[PDB]
């Protein structure tokens, strides 16, 4: 290096920091990933039960 | 699918009458025939031991 025009220096390289990221949830594996052809996806539910018994 | 509604029903009729015997009735929702109260009909008492979680 060169301090102004007519005298030198001492150069001691460089520093770098970078920020804070999380990833708790990705190492859980709690999600599953499906990959479609278009933007319209469809679910279906059914339900189920049971009832009384009256005498008779 | 119908069969095993029917089975799942009565499982739950003979859990419900079970469990009705402990308070000293027979279990019979719709019928009084058969509605049967044991301690009127040995001829005893209910004991209530209360207990007070005030103090």
């Amino acid at each position: 290096m060169q301090n102004g025009d007519f005298q030198i220096l001492d150069y001691t390289g460089l520093i770098s920091t970078m920020p804070r990221v999380d990833t708790l949830l990705q190492s859980m594996n709690l999600f599953t990933e499906h990959f479609g052809r278009t933007t319209v996806a469809r679910i279906e539910r059914l339900d189920d039960g049971a009832g009384d018994i009256k005498a008779v | 699918r119908h069969m095993a509604r029917i089975r799942r029903s009565h499982a739950i009729l003979k859990s419900k009458a079970m469990y009705a015997a402990l308070k000293g009735t027979s279990w019979s929702p719709d019928d009084p025939v058969s509605d049967y109260n044991y301690y009127d009909v040995w001829g005893a008492t209910q004991t209530t031991a209360d207990v007070d979680f005030t103090k």
